[PDB]
């Protein structure tokens, strides 16, 4: 899997950075996990059968083979590139993706 | 499913050279997650490269990948003696994982054709019921190597085994034994018993050879 | 720092089960994808089996799919591998392997051996391999389990010496030989003597090897 993400995202004034991670071909699954990776730390994971519920700082929704992704409470020191991870977890094939990282610019 | 296939199985080499190791990949699969493991006797195996480009952490900057698609690299810039070692890719990208057959990395060195002897059975083995032959080619380079049995001049075929050393911590070079195993009766049947040995530093095989008895 | 311990291995024969354990630590074991590999003597590495994150999604390669299952316990850090109708050919090294999070196996374990065999343990038989240059050897011949080790003229003849790698025979047990190259002259003058211990057996033998 090809996982798509936009080279660059500037942040609002408020610290919010939204952008689309997509992969494709959509194989069959039932079950997708998406990590948001900082260069690594993890900056957030779910799992989409509205999601990142263990991750104040990250919300998403996710609609055939794209994740429409939030990160929230970002500040200057947090520009950086933020790598989307995508899993087809079942049934198998397992598949995984790693997307080329978003450049966000936060601004205080 | 995917299927990798390195090239070459064996790259020989010397200290302060390039190894260049190749991966081809069945399927590309719209990005690289291919990765190369280095493995030495005796050890787990060691991630090297990661993403097809990516240096695993503590590994030395000699150590360099290239590639996309379906062809892929690992690149040793200058070797250092502690690299003579099997390297194995794998893809990683999807289940079942695979991994490549191994590139053996070794040290290169003159040839050197094998000295050969011959081996009757004793005579302690045979009251047991059984005849092992032994050729042994001793002390050659590069490790390929041919031995065909023949016995009264027939060839042998599903009878024999083999094995060799790894490369001499001295000389660099391999040392081989073929063993024929018969039974004592058919080892009584046959008269001439020969081994015949095919080598990079013999101009025209070598055959040596006993008469039961 | 990371560390991935295996455990579990040893002798089984076809038919039987066998549990191996992997202990994690040094890296918060609930959120990799943890493995077994294996690697069969003289052969590559086969990946075996993964289990995800949370232990819900298993995946097994075909060879034993059915007989072999993956669990995880996250309270304890531990990786289990259930092996059921094992066969010869599941002989190998197995290994525990974390998978990192950008997707490849970024730390493995040492591994654990397990050998299925139906062999009885047993000493090994040995004959000479007799004789400018003159070759002579001892031949070891069927024993179980490896290893065996070979030394000559009590380890004062080292040079010119190899003891090639064990095989294992049809009849399931392993097999090899010692060899060493000497002056032709020497054959009169120098007695040459192997010496054979398979510590399995508790069992020690002095072969003589002279021309003839
Ligand atoms: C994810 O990123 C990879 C790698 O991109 C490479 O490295 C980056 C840091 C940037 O510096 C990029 O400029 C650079 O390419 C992308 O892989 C690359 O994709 C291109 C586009 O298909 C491949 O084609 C190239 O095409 C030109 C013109 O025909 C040739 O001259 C090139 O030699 C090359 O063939 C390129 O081979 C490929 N490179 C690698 C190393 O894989 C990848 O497309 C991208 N993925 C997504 C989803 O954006």
């Amino acid at each position: 899997i090809q996982v798509t993400q936009p080279s660059v995202v500037l942040a609002s004034s408020h610290g919010v950075a939204s952008f689309p991670c997509e992969y494709s071909p959509s194989h069959n699954t039932d079950e997708v996990r998406v990590t948001v990776l900082r260069q690594m730390t993890e900056v957030c994971a779910t799992t989409f059968t509205v999601g990142f519920l263990d991750y104040p700082f990250c919300s998403g929704t996710f609609n055939e083979s794209r994740v429409n992704l939030t990160i929230q409470g970002l500040r200057a020191v947090d520009t950086g590139l933020y790598l989307c991870k995508v899993e087809l977890m079942y049934p198998p094939p397992y598949f995984v993706g790693m997307g080329n990282g978003t450049q966000i610019y936060v601004i205080d | 499913e995917i299927v990798l296939t390195q090239s070459p199985g064996t790259l020989s080499l010397s200290p302060g050279e390039r190894a260049t190791l190749s991966c081809r990949q069945s399927q590309s699969v719209g990005w690289s997650p291919l990765a190369w493991y280095q493995q030495k006797p005796g050890q787990a195996p060691r991630l090297l490269i990661y993403g097809a480009f990516s240096r695993a952490t503590g590994i030395p900057d000699r150590f360099s990948g290239s590639g996309s698609g379906t062809d892929f690299t690992l690149t040793i810039s200058r070797l250092e003696p502690e690299d003579f070692a099997v390297y194995y890719c794998q893809q990683y990208g999807q289940s079942p994982w695979t991994f490549g057959q191994g590139t053996k990395v070794e040290i290169k060195r003159t040839v050197a054709a094998p000295s050969v002897f011959i081996f009757p059975p004793s005579d302690e083995q045979l009251k047991s019921g059984t005849a092992s032959v032994v050729c042994l080619l001793n002390n050659f380079y590069p490790r390929e190597a041919k031995v065909q049995w023949k016995v009264d001049n027939a060839l042998q075929s599903g009878n024999s085994q083999e094995s060799v050393t790894e490369q001499d911590s001295k000389d660099s070079t391999y040392s081989l034994s073929s063993t024929l195993t018969l039974s004592k009766a058919d080892y009584e049947k046959h008269k001439v018993y020969a081994c015949e040995v095919t080598h990079q530093g013999l101009s025209s095989p070598v055959t040596k050879s006993f008469n039961r008895g | 720092q990371v560390q991935l311990v295996e455990s579990g291995g040893g002798v089984v024969q076809p038919g039987r089960s066998l549990r191996l354990s992997c202990a994690a630590s040094g890296f918060t074991f609930s959120k990799y994808v943890m493995h077994w590999v294996r690697q069969a003597p003289g052969k590559g590495l086969e990946w075996v089996t993964g289990i995800s994150y949370d232990g819900r999604h298993k995946y097994y390669a075909d060879s034993v799919k059915g007989r072999f299952t993956i669990s995880r316990d996250n309270s304890k850090n531990t990786l289990y591998l259930q092996m059921n109708s094992l066969r010869a050919e599941d002989t190998a090294i197995y290994y525990c392997a974390r998978t990192g999070w950008l997707g490849p196996f970024d730390y493995w374990g040492q591994g654990t051996l397990v050998t299925v065999s139906s062999a009885s343990t047993k000493g090994p038989s040995v004959f000479p391999l007799a004789p400018g240059t003159a070759a002579l050897g001892c031949l070891v011949k069927d024993y179980f389990p490896e290893p065996v080790t070979v030394s000559w003229n009590s380890g004062a003849l080292t040079s010119g010496v190899h003891t090639f790698p064990a095989v294992l025979q049809s009849s399931g047990l392993y097999s090899l030989s010692s060899v060493v190259t000497v002056p032709s002259s020497s054959l009169g003058t120098q007695t040459y003597i192997c010496n054979v211990n398979h510590k399995p057996s508790n069992t020690k033998v002095d072969k003589r090897v002279e021309p003839k």
